[PDB]
RNA sequence: CGGCUAACUCCGUGCCAGCAGCCGCGGUAAAACGGGGGGGGCAAGUGUUCUUCGGAAUGACUAGGCGUAAAGGGCACGUAGGCGGUUCAUCGGGUUGAAAGUGAAAGUCGUCAAAAAGUGGCGGAAUGCUUUCGAAACCACUGAACUUGAGUGAGACAGAG
RNA sequence: UCGCCCUUGGUCUAUUCUGAUCUGGGGCUCAGCUAACGCGUUAAACACUCCGCCUGGGGAGUACGGUCGCAAGACCAAAA
């Protein structure tokens, strides 16, 4: 599901970049939500709502004007919790600013947390 | 931990470019206010307060509703269960969160965006700016469950012109945005379709100054002017009416008007005043008349020994006899300890204002940070 | 819009001002 | 110059860092800052009203009706179409059939035009 | 306060002589024959004087405690019909080491001539960059300006500025001091100007992302 | 409610009807489309009438300049008595009507000028820039937005439906709306009337 | 010791003799050739040649390109390969956490002591592999389903295919 | 990923003359991009997948070798 993530987080910056306040998503996944909710709580987006998602699913997002870039890797990336803050010191370009988004046997967790919690896994993303 | 994480769903924060905001969300009982709930609020306020970096701080409410209120049922499982700490602890960390609100360094803004009652208006109307749209309803109807307008509502009563207060504070009587703005309880006015406007624009100010707030507000706020049904074109019967000395002379003057005059207003008054507890109408109008000649912190002061007394069931239960008709049995037909107003008297409404420090205790009374704070309103 | 749906629910506030019914003459 | 930012914002970061001496109308626009609105989405609205089918229908008619629009007395008085399609409306809110209710308004215009008419009919008897 | 007096009287005598004119283009107007070439000369007269008046309020200033510095000297040359035109074009710029910075390009016929006419115009386009704790930027930040690739990278305290001369002189003039830069492509020192100049402006300090998130930001060894 | 009142005395100068095709930057400003027209929302007009007016009778408290730039022949008279109203003694008529049709009159104020003939008229630029350019140029027959914007000047201007990026970026105060010759002159009254009232809270 | 590059004058020569890493110097006033005088950089070294990396983002993973500058295959179809939607369930190969084994010494890095052009101890690193036991989100694999991408049908069409 | 004007072939809605939505083909343009010219929903924009190709000029698309072709030649393609 990795080309449909970086279609939805493209949209976002694209609509972001047009000074919009809502986007429509489609197709989306168990995954793109849990992107968008780490977006959410990091205050990157404003909101988001999940429709009908067991049959075919689409999600609008409520936007703000605060994100820059949205990317979804499109290969295979392992990290270990001991490898996480290395790869986000070289992965982020401001190397301080945004989030690198994991797949963790936890759950999919953002990389500050991935650390706190000592997990590692594939790396989705990120943003900034 | 993480058994915190309901106070914080309860208690949102949302942050802008200079200000922050906090949001009630406890739609189960209405946004009504918990022990945490009030615990959470006075932290944020007081991390806002010391922070240089914000400018101002809101108030907004999720829902219909923007507070209820205070959440009496915990309140009550607890006196039932013998040990009354938990009222007491309760009500201290409320008054001082109002005495905080009265108090603060910073502008501080309420949005009232519906049924306010009770504290929920103790939070907000000491504040600098308060907010009412078109959803907005106030009440007090503590005396119709047996209890007091706490939470300095014998502070801002007590300062409405004329004898309002009093009516208010005796009949319960709901008051509209429009008259709100009348009576001077709310600054600002707005639709509730035109909130997201006035929301986005006090959210990127980057001032300090309150006179550009205030200017904003009213740039972007609403023009009304209250209907000829209002209340307020009534407000000579409240001076003739509610400005006598005790609640029997009220309850009879209106009562012969009733006879003679047969007047509707009247009678509506009389069922409103009639479904309130005898004990709790007297001491009411004693605060609400004594609250009118003295600063916050006393009032919050004899607010507190009201509120301990009455917890204490030292000489009625009508709270927790008001709390279960109207809240657990809900057949709404309590019977008071006295059923007459005429059984109640001096002696027990003065044990209600007695210097409960003078009986050798020292956490019957309330603490404020009077040193400190240094009060300024 | 609380306003303009209000006053849309009222008589013709949609009607072409003069010069723009002129243009729309010249035009055609 | 290559700093973002609005005037107010580009301005308040030049004059605190001591860059450009602070100008007149500083103080004016921090008093009352310029206006802001939120985000639209850039989706504006076809403005449709529930009798429009029915004003458009009156425009399947006799077109000479009024001098209303050249008039310029006055933009909220309705038109003989608008009170035409509102008639219409209202009766079919009420439940009535629908060619029945254009008949009725229909027959009640062509009513009140030759009222009217022969109200001007008096008139130029008295002129 | 003898600038604001000096420059006080001729701000009221360029105004009464405005008044003058508008008095005896008045009288212009209605006038015809010998008393209107008459007129025409007082009024050209009024004219001269008050396009000297004007002349005498322009007096360039620079800034005290301001270091300005040449960039690029260039000969540039234009050809006609007799030959080849020849002048200098002069890159510099301005500094205050507090974060101040500015730049002007000025072009005349010799190469102190240039050098002035950009020394008078340096003070005219400053900028006010923010630095974290005196020294150095806030984060690694990356721009272009046309084929022209700017890296910055914040360092510790005892580094020390590893740059080119141009990245060099402007970041001192900035006030910075612990920096590590790389400038990739083109090295065209005008491009590289304002390439400084763009990513200079695009940091985002701890307070602007404290602004744009409405959250506290704070440094992690306070934590 | 009053505030209906003040919406219905904005719909009666018609300062709500936009021309069709509006641009990305207006679609805050409107309401919808109709009959061949954008149709612009009057309440977000008083907000920024109330903004712009605000700012103008703030200014004079701290005795700025404010020059008027009108290019429309059809508000002649109402801004010449704005600007006699506000400029004071120091109002030139021959200036307010001729200088801005030179370009760089502001960005090249100090240059000279000579006298030619009867001609167009002898004007020289303004001894003081001013604080504040107020502009009523629809056909953006002058330069004033783009030598404001380059000399860092507040812009109080009117922006019809169809203005650039260009433009729209460089004005500090827009009030969307359609400039009728009514509502010109509502918004001159209502910025007069703030800057005398602000005016004579100083004894002048 | 002209510029790049810190450091300049006199005499001799006169497109000669010569210099030269590059750009370039020498045809009578050469700071560029050769000598005198002075000066600059390094210093028991200092130049020249060879060789390697860097500067060189000048083979670009980090980190480049292909309209007009080098560079889109004349155009397709398809093999391998690479890449590619959703939900629920299972599993434990990859992934991930811990433990154990191994990763020789010397060298690199940290630190101290020693020593005075010399040594050593303890760590870290050695990004890996094997085994055991947890986790279950992702990739792979298995099963049941979905319809938004692909493909069919029915009914209408247009066309110098 | 803001729009405007045309046009090919359909469909729907029409309210008597036009709107809407697909489908290809053109012109112009807000942004954004570009060394510049210019491109711009049929991108040279914002991103991605897979393939082909480039690495200073000349020598040179030359020499040699293989395969293919009746030939003419073609394809892969150097170095000094
Ligand atoms: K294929
Ligand atoms: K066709
Ligand atoms: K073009
Ligand atoms: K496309
Ligand atoms: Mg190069
Ligand atoms: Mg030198
Ligand atoms: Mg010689
Ligand atoms: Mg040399
Ligand atoms: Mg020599
Ligand atoms: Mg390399
Ligand atoms: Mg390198
Ligand atoms: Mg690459
Ligand atoms: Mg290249
Ligand atoms: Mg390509
Ligand atoms: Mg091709
Ligand atoms: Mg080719
Ligand atoms: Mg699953
Ligand atoms: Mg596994
Ligand atoms: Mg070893
Ligand atoms: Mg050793
Ligand atoms: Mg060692
Ligand atoms: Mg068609
Ligand atoms: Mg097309
Ligand atoms: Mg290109
Ligand atoms: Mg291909
Ligand atoms: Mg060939
Ligand atoms: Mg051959």
């Amino acid at each position: 599901g990795r080309r449909i993530l970086n279609d939805a987080l493209r949209t976002i910056v694209n609509a972001e970049r047009r000074g919009k306040a809502s986007v429509e998503l489609k197709p989306i996944s168990t995954v793109m939500s849990s992107f968008l909710r780490i977006m959410k709580e990091k205050g990157y987006i404003k909101n988001f709502q999940v429709h009908d998602p067991h049959r075919v699913g689409r999600i609008t997002v409520d936007l703000q004007g605060r994100v820059n870039d949205c990317k979804a890797l499109t290969y295979r990336q392992d990290v270990k919790a001991k490898e996480i803050e290395e790869y986000t010191e070289r992965t982020l370009p401001t190397r301080q600013w945004g989030y690198v988004v994991v797949t963790t046997p936890d759950g999919i967790l953002d990389h500050e947390e991935a650390i706190k919690r000592n997990v590692g896994g594939q790396v989705l993303g990120f943003f900034y | 931990s993480a058994s915190d994480a309901d106070v914080q769903d309860q208690v949102s924060v949302e942050g802008k470019a200079k200000s922050r905001a906090a949001i009630l969300d406890r739609p189960s009982s209405l946004n009504a206010l918990s022990a945490p709930m009030v615990g959470r609020l006075k932290r944020l306020y007081e991390s806002w307060e010391e922070n240089p970096a914000i400018s101002f701080v809101l108030m907004k409410g999720s829902g219909k509703t923007f507070c209820s209120g205070a959440d009496v049922l915990p309140l009550y499982h607890s006196i039932n269960e013998g040990n009354t700490e938990e009222c007491k602890h309760f009500f201290g960390s409320l008054y001082n969160f109002v005495y905080l609100q009265g108090t603060y360094l910073k502008p501080n803004i309420a949005i009232m965006d519906g049924v306010t009652m009770g504290c929920g208006g103790g939070i907000s109307i000491p504040g600098m700016f308060r907010v009412a749209t078109d959803k907005t309803v106030l009440a007090h109807p503590e005396v119709q469950i047996g209890f007091h307008p706490d939470a300095g509502a014998s502070y801002y009563l007590s300062r409405l012109p004329g004898y309002l207060g009093e009516y208010l504070a005796l009949t319960g009587q709901k008051l509209d945005g429009v008259e709100m703005i009348a009576c001077g309880l709310a600054t600002h006015f707005c639709l509730h379709s035109r909130l997201g406007m006035v929301e986005e624009r006090i959210g990127k100010l980057l001032t300090d100054d309150p006179t550009v707030i205030e200017a904003s507000l009213a740039q972007y706020s609403d023009l009304v002017y209250p209907d000829n049904t209002s209340v307020l074109h009534k407000i000579e019967m409240i001076d003739r009416y509610f400005g006598l000395d005790t609640v029997e002379e009220i309850i009879e003057a209106m009562e012969n008007e009733v006879a003679d005059s047969g007047n509707e207003w009247c009678k509506k008054t009389l069922k409103q005043v009639k479904e309130a507890s005898p004990l709790s109408l007297k001491i009411t109008l004693q605060s609400i008349r004594e609250g009118r000649f003295q600063t916050l912190d006393q009032c919050l002061t004899r607010e507190y020994r009201i509120s301990l007394c009455g917890v204490s069931k030292t000489v009625s239960g009508d709270f927790c006899e008001g709390i279960r008709a109207r809240l657990v049995d809900k057949d709404f037909a309590p019977k008071w300890d006295p059923p007459r107003l005429e059984d109640v008297s001096k002696d027990m409404v003065d044990c209600y204002f007695s210097p409960a420090t003078d009986a050798d205790d020292s956490e019957s009374e309330l603490k404020l940070p009077t040193a400190q704070r240094e009060p300024y309103f | 819009m609380h306003y303009m749906g209000l006053f849309s629910k009222a008589g013709n506030i949609f009607r072409q001002p003069r010069a723009m019914q002129a243009a729309n003459a010249m035009l055609q | 110059s290559w700093m973002k930012g609005d005037l107010l914002s580009k301005t308040r970061r030049l004059v605190g860092g001591l860059a450009t001496r602070e100008p007149v109308w500083l103080k004016a626009m921090e008093a009352s800052p310029p206006p802001v609105f939120p985000r639209s989405n850039g989706n504006l609205k076809k403005i449709v009203l529930p009798e429009d089918p029915y004003v458009r229908r009156f425009a399947r008619k006799h077109p000479e009706a009024k001098l209303v629009e050249p008039n310029k007395v006055s933009a909220f008085i309705p038109d003989p179409a608008r009170v035409y399609g509102c008639r219409v409306l209202e009766l079919t809110k009420n439940g009535i059939s629908e060619d029945d209710a254009m008949s009725v308004a229909n027959m009640e215009y062509l009513a009140e035009r030759k009222e009217k008419k022969k109200a001007y009919k008096r008139l130029k008897e008295l002129a | 306060d003898d600038m604001k007096e000096r420059d006080d009287i001729l701000l009221e005598k360029l105004n009464a002589i405005d008044k003058k004119l508008e008095s005896k283009l008045s009288e212009l107007d209605h006038t015809f024959g010998k008393k209107g070439k008459r007129l025409e000369e007082e009024i050209r007269d009024l004219a001269e004087e008050r396009n000297a008046l004007t002349e005498k309020k322009r007096q360039p200033l620079y800034r005290k405690g301001y270091d300005v510095h040449v960039i690029d000297v260039k000969k540039v040359a234009k050809v006609t019909k007799g030959g080849r035109v020849e002048r200098y074009t002069a890159l510099m710029v301005c500094g205050n080491y507090e974060g101040v910075i500015g730049y002007a390009k000025a072009k005349a016929e010799t190469g102190q001539s240039a050098m002035q006419k950009a020394y008078e115009k340096c003070f005219q386009n400053l900028h006010y960059i923010e630095r974290h704790e005196e020294h150095t930027i806030a984060h690694a930040i990356q721009t272009s300006y046309k084929k022209t690739k700017l890296y910055l990278w914040p360092a510790p305290t005892t580094t020390g500025m590893k740059a080119g001369r141009v990245v060099k002189t402007m970041l001192l003039l900035a006030g910075f001091k612990n920096i590590k830069s790389k400038v990739i492509g083109s090295r065209n020192s005008y491009n590289t100007v304002k390439a400084v100049l763009k990513a200079l402006n695009a940091v985002e300090t701890p307070k602007d992302v404290q602004e744009k998130f409405g959250r506290t930001v704070v440094e992690k060894y306070l934590l | 409610t009053l505030h209906g009142a003040v919406i219905q005395k904005l719909l009666n100068t018609g300062s709500h009807l936009g021309r069709r095709a509006a641009e990305h930057h207006f679609k805050q400003y409107a309401y919808g489309t109709r009959n061949g027209m954008t149709i612009i929302d009057s309440d977000k007009t008083l907000i920024c009438l109330r903004s712009a007016a605000s700012f103008v009778a703030n200014l004079a408290s701290a005795r700025g300049n404010i020059f008027f730039v009108n290019t429309n022949p059809l508000f002649d008279e109402i801004v010449e008595l704005t600007s006699r109203r506000i400029q004071g003694d120091a109002y030139n008529h021959n200036r307010s009507t001729n200088l801005w049709k030179m370009g760089g009159f502001l960005t090249n104020s100090y240059s000279p000028k000579k006298f030619r003939s009867r001609h167009k008229k002898l004007c020289f630029g303004p001894t003081t820039m001013p604080d504040c350019v107020v502009v009523f140029d629809a056909e953006r027959k002058s330069s004033v937005v783009l030598e404001a914007a380059k000399l860092q000047i507040p812009v109080v201007a009117i922006v019809d439906p169809n203005v650039p990026l260009e433009f729209f970026e460089k004005i500090t105060y827009p009030v969307p709306a359609r400039d009728s010759v009514k509502f010109v002159y509502l918004f001159c009254n209502v910025i007069t009337k703030c800057f005398v009232a602000e005016q004579m809270k100083m004894g002048i």
